[PDB]
């Protein structure tokens, strides 16, 4: 009677909807560093799952672009047991001198979203493949070529403060044994958290 | 006016609760038969939730305990009667 | 007589278990115990097997039935209860979080060092979370301050 | 096995072995609840108490 | 020698009054309660609010207790089949509380 | 019997605590007390303790629950109450504080 | 600090009465167990 | 019960105030009195 | 017995809330209070 | 020193009654033992 039962499914699509504060202070794109909170404006934490069902923490950093009005820089980081390894976007148009590649978000003057990544989809590099990422994620034998698709088509920038309006993902870790019952046929049935 | 989280209570679960060894003062420890202590937060996975302002009493039923007292006394008396019969048989042999 | 003596011993063990259950009717976090017994039978190549009786009653194990108990309400924030599956972890010494024991009662208070302890002045264990953090940052157990 | 304070997974301190005889009735009782193997007792066969 | 301070003395229409008397003398404590902790340490509190540990009880554990020789009055002594007396604290190692 | 006697003693201790609480229903400033108990289980190196039962019920501590009590109204300025956390400090002798 | 008021006890008479009943019940059950143990010993003492 | 006793006391205080106002209906220079009341809530670390 | 005690406590809490409401019938600015209750059910691995 | 009061005895009737029962039980057990000794001696004295 396993304590955890399920078929783990790796994280492939991450749909995020946020409101970015228009009255927040401007920040320097080149001075971004995830170790220094004061270089950016906001940071949110999320959990992702690999192929084998291991839980990892995904922290997203949002920075307000100072050179270009109504423009924001977004960076991703994956947290493993050795530290916080930055995650790079292959074709993101936000770059830092430290080698961390994010993506730029532009908004209209009425507050609606203008453009995302110069019109290109947000696909990140492989998490655990050292050949593509300078900071490979230690996936503990899971699939190292796992990549993430980020969808932010409904992100907005209004006068309201920072808000994580919606977070949707397809990850599924495992179950957890919760109750056990036996039917008249002798079959032992267990229900789980999932 | 600074409302700050100072921590959260740790909740410990073992796979085989029957196998926990009994210390004094309503406490247990993990052993070879109880598995390794599974550390987790509350309300997560198979863990329960933590409620303040409450205590857990005993999980005993006075009705069932009193009935078991009666039954155990009866079993004791029957076995003592058997022992008495055996002693009587031995004494009966020892008087030829 | 040995089998009758075994029966007496088994009955007295059941009596002691029941009496221990009764005595702890008021203690917080107590779990009832159930005493289970097994038959005794063992024959040699040199006994006829069908002409030889059994061997009495042997005590198998005193179980520790862990079903949820009832709750009382004190309206005191220092009193905690685990609704469902789980144990609290309590450390004999403040410094060491290895020497910890599992408990179910939640009669806690603050001592002169502002540590949440039990009646025996045993420090409760908890996780370190930052004032701006979310989930558990350091999942190691240390006394709650 | 014995249990040591501050240590789970009780430490093994020995392993008992018991001996069987084909004809235990042929043993020589030497007193003090002890027996010695004889010619009619058979060879002492040793092993773990619960196998063979 | 004694140093006396009377800088706040007054003379008014009111009758004689001893408004304040302060000294630094300290005589001794007086045993008031005794309790033992789980470590066997004996703690005693005194009138002056002086809680001082007076010691801790000795606990002796021999490897073979069956071999202890029985004296009178519910007492035993070490022998060689009983082994040597192992002196230790309570709640440490293999000792109890 | 000793386990049953321990149960009797624990029940009577809870009885005494409750009776003391009831008697002081009218005293000013009183704080109720709660009796908490713990199980008794102990073993040596000689006993197996795989099939041994409990040792009864042991009194843990009588608490001094300090939740705020209700207030009466006398309309007399010499009657005071501490609303919230705090104690009044009273000295037996006027000189020594 | 408020003048013109006094603090009464912080007890609830209802809870105290209920705990009186519960403690009496526990006492009675334990005395029943002690009586059972005396009866068993007397039973052995008559063989 | 102390809550109910407090309510009784407050109502009786308003009664006494009104009676004092009514009694002085003829005196020269009198000024009426009004009784105002406030809720009671004890903030302690306990009692949730 | 503990369930009955919980019911008694719920009834007494509603009593206290109502009595506090009635006592403050004259106070200026008061807002009444309403007591709401929830059921208790322990989900354990045992107890069917 | 308090005037207007007296000290009663410091005994507990419950504990005293329980100790009475236990002491009676011990007495009965020891008397049973002495009986076995007499019975054994009489058994020897009848060869």
């Amino acid at each position: 009677i396993p304590a955890e039962f399920g078929k783990p499914k790796q994280t492939a699509n991450i749909e995020v909807g946020v409101n970015l504060p228009a009255n927040g202070d401007l920040k320097d794109p080149t001075q971004f560093d995830f170790s220094d909170p004061d270089t950016y404006n906001r940071s949110t934490s999320s959990t992702i799952y690999d192929s084998m069902g291991q839980s990892y923490k995904l922290t997203t950093y949002y920075l307000k672009d100072q050179t270009q009005p109504n423009t924001w820089n977004t960076y991703y980081t994956v947290t493993d047991k050795e530290g916080e390894k930055p995650l790079n976007v292959a074709a993101g148009d936000a770059q830092t001198p430290t080698g961390h590649v994010g993506h730029t978000m532009k908004f209209n003057n009425d507050g609606t979203l203008a453009s995302l990544n110069n019109g290109q989809p947000i696909t990140s590099v492989a998490l655990g493949d050292p050949a593509t990422n300078t900071t490979p994620v230690d996936m503990n034998g899971a699939d190292p070529a796992q990549t993430l698709n980020f969808g932010l088509g409904s992100a907005t920038q209004f006068a309201a403060p920072f808000e994580l309006t919606k977070f949707d993902e397809d990850g599924a870790t495992t179950g957890f044994l919760t109750k056990v019952d036996f039917d008249e046929n002798g079959s032992v049935m267990g229900t789980y958290s999932n | 006016g600074e409302n700050v989280t100072l921590g959260r209570v740790a909740l410990v679960r073992v796979p085989n609760e029957q196998g926990l060894d009994k210390k004094g003062g309503t406490q247990w420890d993990s052993t070879q038969f109880s598995g390794d202590k599974i550390w987790g937060e509350s309300n997560k996975g198979s863990f329960g939730t933590i409620n303040n302002g409450m205590l857990e009493q005993s999980n005993i039923d006075m009705t069932q305990e009193l009935v078991d007292l009666i039954s155990a006394q009866r079993n004791f008396q029957a076995n003592s009667r058997s022992l008495e019969v055996h002693n009587q048989l031995q004494q009966n042999i020892l008087q030829i | 007589s040995y089998v009758s003596l075994s029966g007496l011993s088994a009955a007295q063990l059941d009596l002691n278990t029941t009496s221990n259950n009764i005595a702890n009717a008021n203690t917080y976090g107590f779990k009832e115990s159930r005493a289970e017994f097994a038959d005794v039978y063992s024959n040699s190549l040199f006994t006829n097997a069908k002409t030889t009786p059994g061997g009495g009653a042997q005590a198998s194990q005193v179980a520790q039935q862990f079903h949820e108990g009832s709750s009382i309400y004190t309206n005191n924030p220092m009193d905690l209860r685990v609704s469902g599956t789980g144990f609290f972890a309590v450390a004999k010494e403040r410094l060491t979080p290895q020497q910890n024991e599992l408990t179910r009662n939640g009669a806690f208070h603050l001592n002169k060092e502002n540590y949440m302890v039990t009646a025996n002045d045993e420090f409760l264990l908890g996780y370190q979370v930052d004032p701006s953090s979310g989930e558990v940052s350091s999942y190691e157990p240390q006394p709650i301050n | 096995s014995v249990r040591v304070r501050g240590q789970q997974d009780n430490q093994v301190v020995g392993q008992l072995t018991i001996t069987d005889f084909v004809n235990p009735g042929g043993l020589e009782p030497i007193g003090q609840n002890l027996y010695l193997p004889t010619g009619a007792s058979g060879d002492p066969q040793e092993g773990v108490p619960g196998l063979d | 020698t004694l140093n006396f301070g009377l800088g706040s003395a007054t003379q008014f229409a009111a009758p004689f009054e001893l408004t304040k008397f302060d000294e630094d003398g300290a005589t001794t404590g007086f045993l008031t309660k005794v309790d033992f902790d789980e470590n066997g340490s004996v703690m005693g509190t005194y009138s002056n609010g002086e809680n001082v540990t007076l010691g801790r009880v000795a606990l002796v554990r021999v490897p073979n207790e069956q071999g202890l020789d029985k004296k009178g009055g519910t007492q035993w002594d070490s022998t060689q089949f009983s082994g040597d007396k192992i002196w230790g604290e309570s709640n440490k190692g293999s000792f109890g509380t």
